[PDB]
């Protein structure tokens, strides 16, 4: 149950509501008030899942799909089985997201570290947000937002995106794609450097950060340095996800029409719209 | 067919690649212990790895991980319920006995070396040619704490040599002995440095290092601790 | 309360020249500059640099390559300055169209400029992989750089070398621009039945997802560690102090499990690498295996 050097950390205190009531583990869990605040969330949520697949008629989950409300019905609520549920399974799901960030930020309180944590979860709710309810609301119907269904949800990524043709174009997804390749970079390099000076060549000694510094001057010139490249996955990750929400929250919304077309602006400008050759003239 | 054959075997080299990924985290804190130290009935279904050493550079010696394990000290806390599962109050001052938010470990008392094998970490007016060079320099501003009464004076940053920055502040108190703040755990605000975790009276309490010119890895963590859990446990002083 | 994204004090000594292993030191340059911008958030000395030979080589075929493209591309443009700017992400380096098979018989003006950029490429990116082995050597460390960039080696590779060989031309290879590849991409999914049914496309995703996912965790949990000096990993590594540990319970109290100071970087290593690893796979099979990935996903044989 416990880690060798774990108990000395596991002291009273830290809580963010209810003060001790809940302020104990189980197996390595913590619970907060939100550890009971996500379990009943989550509970409810996955019980919903359940019934919603009766209500379809399968047990199997490569099937089991739940839809929103169909567009005809705007932003009310809408029957159990048109779409209630998936109303009432997207609020349990947010319960649980913004519950499991608070029980994060209790755990941070009790360790003494940082919230960087919790604080860099909010992003990825942020983005699930802006697919379930800022942009459908900003669009006027629920019938915007994804289905719960490993394969259906698939089936909107590709339904959504080519009603604007090629998605490829839309310039806020072109510097999201940007931030996932380069934090993907930055991960295999990071992982790699560090395991590189802990495994060195075989009977040789440990390397250092010199080492990692100097390996990477002699590579391209220059090195971030070992805080440098956390702050640097942080921040690629981080502006992967935000660009991903901008480039959603304006599609449908500010821009409607075939992304391609958006970069009519820049060729039509008029210092150089109209010059012959090249392949716009 | 080819694709088919493909996707199976990648779903069993993903196990085994889990497996290997799984086992080898637990060079650390395993076997799990009960909350009294004892080896725990179930371990989970995952073994301990074949140990592994890492030679350290500067006759510094060797890890072997995984090996027998311990908190190599006390540990000031009290069970406060009757079974598994519950917290364990501080049996004195968690502060001074370092539990909680204030823990330390038990690692090695010399100092994190450089690749060349000089001290990583100098004061630096011992460090030849280093200097501050951008943002405001700390050095002089009076430190105050989160009660917002004035606890000492800046007199020197530490720093780390071959990654050329702050790691800390050595502040003087009405004592004239000093002690470190982590570089991080501070604010450097135009006229006075500000840090949270503390209060006035809690600067004294602050571990101190045996040498002027050196920290080891050990009192690192004492003085890290410490001021971490002042977080915690200063916040009736505030 | 201070969070440790930017730096509140710059410090700057004496310019870091770095280990000298079996390096040979003849071929480090000078240092560059130190930038104060830069040190903000990372480290403010550029430089110095290795250069020689084989570095060389890499930096020279991989200029040729760069102005391949350019020079066709200021052809596309009609050699007018005010077209390139306008245009510059619709001109395109196609390669040879199907009928040239895999012959290098195709006119310069109609996919030779292709093969020669690709030419330029290839070793540009082979001579900088052995660069990435032997700047480990020297130093002493392990080779796991080389081995991860292999398997960004292998996508790229499996796009414009090994698939288009194994189907018989180069018409089948990715063009050069920002447009067209594009274009190329959303074109290679639709012909083949929607990218979404080829199962290693979905495990990229996870792993692409996934990479941001631990990125994330792994720079947060650092950076919350770091008042105790977490980012000091291989001394953590060879001696485990409160960061290690409250970094591991952090994430045990959280999800029930945890990590190591050196397992999470095998956790990194590895959901990165298994990207393009997974990626490259999925792109191979497609058109020489897999013709229909909706079609293959229907008998899942
Ligand atoms: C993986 C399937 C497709 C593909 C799909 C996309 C999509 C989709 C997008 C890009 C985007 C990019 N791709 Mg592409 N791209 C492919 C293969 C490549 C190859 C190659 C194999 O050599 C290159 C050099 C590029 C280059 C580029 C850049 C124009 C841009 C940012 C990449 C990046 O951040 O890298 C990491 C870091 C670097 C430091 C290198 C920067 C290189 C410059 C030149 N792509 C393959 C063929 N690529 C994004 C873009 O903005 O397009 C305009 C975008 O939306
Ligand atoms: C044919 C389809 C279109 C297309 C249409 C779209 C559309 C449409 C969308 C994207 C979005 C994305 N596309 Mg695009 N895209 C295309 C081509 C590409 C290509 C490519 C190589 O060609 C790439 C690399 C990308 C990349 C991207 C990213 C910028 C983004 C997806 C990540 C994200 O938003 O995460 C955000 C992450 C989340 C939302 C995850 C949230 C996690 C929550 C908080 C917690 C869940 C916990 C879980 C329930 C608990 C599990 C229990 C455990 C088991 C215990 N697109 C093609 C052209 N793309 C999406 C986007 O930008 O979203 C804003 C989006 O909507
Ligand atoms: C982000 C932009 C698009 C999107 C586009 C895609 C595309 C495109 C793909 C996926 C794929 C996946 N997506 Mg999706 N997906 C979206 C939003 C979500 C959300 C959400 C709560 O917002 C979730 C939970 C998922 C979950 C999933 C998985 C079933 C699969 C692997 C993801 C992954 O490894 O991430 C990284 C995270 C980890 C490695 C952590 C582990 C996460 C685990 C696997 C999540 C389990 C989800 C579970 C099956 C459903 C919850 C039910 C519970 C009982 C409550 N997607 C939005 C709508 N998603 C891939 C797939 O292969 O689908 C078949 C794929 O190609
Ligand atoms: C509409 C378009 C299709 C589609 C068609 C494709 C195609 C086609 C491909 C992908 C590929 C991928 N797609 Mg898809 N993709 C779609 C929708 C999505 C969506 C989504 C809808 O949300 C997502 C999240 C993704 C995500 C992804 C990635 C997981 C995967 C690329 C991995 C990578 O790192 O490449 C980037 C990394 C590289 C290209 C490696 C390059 C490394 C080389 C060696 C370095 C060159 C540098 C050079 C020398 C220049 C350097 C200059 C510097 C400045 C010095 N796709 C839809 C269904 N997708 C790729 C894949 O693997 O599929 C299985 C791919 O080929
Ligand atoms: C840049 C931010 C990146 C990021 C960061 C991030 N994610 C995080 C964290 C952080 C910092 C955590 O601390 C937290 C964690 O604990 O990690 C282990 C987490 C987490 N990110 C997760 C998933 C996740 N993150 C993703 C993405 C991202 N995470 C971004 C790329 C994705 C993607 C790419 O799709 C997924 C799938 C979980 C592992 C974990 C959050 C666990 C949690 O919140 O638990 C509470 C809820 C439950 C246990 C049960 C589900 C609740 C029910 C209401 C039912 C189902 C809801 C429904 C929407 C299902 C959808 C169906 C699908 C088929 C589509
Ligand atoms: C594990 C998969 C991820 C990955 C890994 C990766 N890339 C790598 C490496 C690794 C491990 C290197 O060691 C090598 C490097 O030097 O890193 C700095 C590299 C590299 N990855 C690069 C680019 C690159 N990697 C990409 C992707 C990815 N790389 C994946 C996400 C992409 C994308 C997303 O499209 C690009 C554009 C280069 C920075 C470098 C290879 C340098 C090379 O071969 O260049 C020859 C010289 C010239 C072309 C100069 C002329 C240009 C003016
Ligand atoms: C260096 O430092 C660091 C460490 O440490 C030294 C670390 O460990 C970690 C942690 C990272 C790893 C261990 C590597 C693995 C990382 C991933 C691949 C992330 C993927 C995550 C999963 C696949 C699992 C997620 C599981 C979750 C969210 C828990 C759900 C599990 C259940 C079945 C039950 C949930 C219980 C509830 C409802 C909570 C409430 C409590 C009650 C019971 C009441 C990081 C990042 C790190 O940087
Ligand atoms: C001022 O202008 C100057 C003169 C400096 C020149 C400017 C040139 C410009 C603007 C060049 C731009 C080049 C671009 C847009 C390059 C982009 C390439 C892209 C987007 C993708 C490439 C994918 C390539 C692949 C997958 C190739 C693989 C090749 C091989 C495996 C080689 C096999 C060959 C035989
Ligand atoms: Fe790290």
């Amino acid at each position: 149950a416990l880690l060798s050097f774990e108990r000395k950390y596991r002291v009273p205190g830290g809580t963010l509501v209810g003060g001790n009531l809940f302020d104990f583990w189980v197996g390595p869990f913590y619970v907060g008030f939100f550890g009971v605040a996500t379990f009943f969330f989550a509970a409810l949520g996955i019980i919903l899942i359940a019934w919603s697949a009766v209500l379809q008629g399968t047990w199997n989950p490569q099937l089991i799909s739940v839809y929103p409300p169909a567009l005809e019905y705007g932003l009310g609520g809408a029957p159990l089985a048109k779409g209630g549920l998936w109303q009432i399974i997207t609020i349990c799901a947010t319960g649980a997201f913004v519950s499991w960030a608070l029980r994060e930020v209790e755990i941070c309180r009790k360790l003494g570290i940082g919230y960087h944590i919790p604080f860099a979860f909010a992003f990825a709710i942020l983005a699930y947000l802006t697919l379930v309810l800022f942009r459908p609301v900003m669009m006027g119907a629920w019938g915007y937002a994804f289905p719960y269904g490993i394969w259906t949800h698939l089936d909107w990524v590709s339904n959504t995106g080519y009603t604007y043709g090629n998605f490829h174009y839309n310039p806020a997804h072109m510097i999201a794609i940007s931030f996932f390749f380069t934090n993907a970079l930055a991960l295999a390099l990071h992982g790699a450097l560090v395991l590189s000076a802990a495994n060195p060549e075989k009977g040789k000694e440990m390397r250092t950060p010199d080492h990692e510094d100097t390996f990477f001057r002699d590579l391209v010139g220059y090195s971030i340095g070992t805080l440098g490249i956390h702050r640097l996955g942080l921040l690629l990750s981080l502006s992967a996800v935000f660009f991903s929400a901008l480039c959603m929250i304006i599609t449908g919304t500010i821009w409607f029409d075939q992304w391609v077309d958006w970069w009519q602006w820049w060729v039509k400008l008029p210092w150089w719209a109209n010059i012959p050759g090249g392949i716009n003239g | 067919d080819l694709a088919s054959l493909a996707i199976y075997s990648f779903w069993i080299f993903l196990a085994g690649l889990i497996y290997y990924l799984q086992t080898e985290n637990m060079r650390e804190g395993y076997p799990l212990e009960n909350e009294d130290g004892t080896p725990a009935a179930n371990q989970g279904p995952f073994p301990l790895p074949k140990p592994k050493t890492f030679i350290l550079p500067h006759g510094r010696g060797t890890l072997t991980v995984p090996g027998p394990e311990s908190e190599d000290r006390p540990i000031a806390l009290a069970r406060t319920a009757v079974s598994e599962g519950f917290p364990h109050a501080p049996t004195g001052d968690p502060m001074k006995d370092g539990v909680g938010p204030a823990s330390w470990v038990a690692r090695r008392d010399l100092p994190e070396l450089d690749g060349h094998g000089h001290n990583k970490i100098k004061p630096m007016k011992a460090a030849a040619g280093f200097h501050v060079s951008a943002g405001k320099n700390p050095i002089g501003l009076p430190v105050r704490g989160c009660d917002l009464e004035i606890a000492g004076k800046v007199v020197d940053i530490w720093v780390d040599i071959p990654e050329q920055m702050a790691r800390f502040l050595e502040v003087e108190l009405k004592d004239g002995s000093t002690r470190l703040l982590p570089m991080q755990m501070v604010k450097v605000q135009s006229n006075r440095v500000h840090v949270n975790a503390l209060s006035s009276d809690l600067f004294a309490g602050i571990p101190t290092i045996k040498s002027p010119t050196e920290v080891t890895l050990l009192e690192e963590d004492k003085i890290c601790g410490y001021v971490a859990g002042g977080l915690m446990y200063a916040a009736p002083k505030r | 309360e201070y969070q440790n994204i930017f730096s509140q004090v710059q410090v700057r000594g004496p310019a870091d020249l770095g280990m000298t292993e079996d390096v040979n030191l003849a071929n480090r340059s000078g240092v560059g500059p130190f930038s104060t911008l830069l040190g903000w958030f990372g480290n403010a000395q550029l430089g110095p640099i290795y250069l020689g030979s084989l570095g060389v080589l890499s930096l020279f075929s991989g200029l040729m390559w760069f102005f391949t493209i350019g020079i066709w591309f200021w052809y596309q443009a009609g050699w007018n300055p005010a077209v390139f700017l306008r245009d510059l992400f619709f001109f395109s380096l196609e390669p040879p169209a199907p009928e040239y098979g895999l012959s290098f018989a195709a006119p310069l003006k109609e996919g030779g400029l292709w093969l020669i950029a690709s030419f330029f490429m290839f070793v540009a990116v082979w001579s900088w992989w052995g660069r990435t082995y032997l700047r480990a050597q020297a130093l002493g460390m392990g080779k796991h750089t080389a081995w991860a960039f292999l398997s960004a080696i292998w996508l790229w590779m499996v796009l414009g070398f090994i698939r288009p060989i194994l189907m018989g031309s180069w018409s089948e290879a990715v063009p050069y621009g920002i447009f067209s590849h594009l274009d190329w991409t959303n074109n290679f999914s639709l012909v083949h039945g929607n990218l979404f049914y080829n199962p290693f496309h979905g495990l990229s995703i996870a792993f692409l997802y996934g990479s941001a996912l631990l990125f994330a965790m792994h720079g947060a949990t650092i950076l919350a560690v770091s008042r105790f000096g977490g980012e000091r990993e291989l001394e953590q590594i060879a001696d485990r102090g409160t960061a290690a540990e409250r970094a591991a319970l952090f994430w045990r109290w959280t999800m029930g499990f945890n990590a190591t100071m050196e397992g999470n970087h095998r956790w990194a290593i590895w959901m990165a690498v298994l990207v393009t690893l997974t990626g490259g796979i999925g792109i191979l099979l497609s058109g020489t295996v897999v013709d229909n990935w909706y079609v293959w996903g229907q008998n899942h044989g």
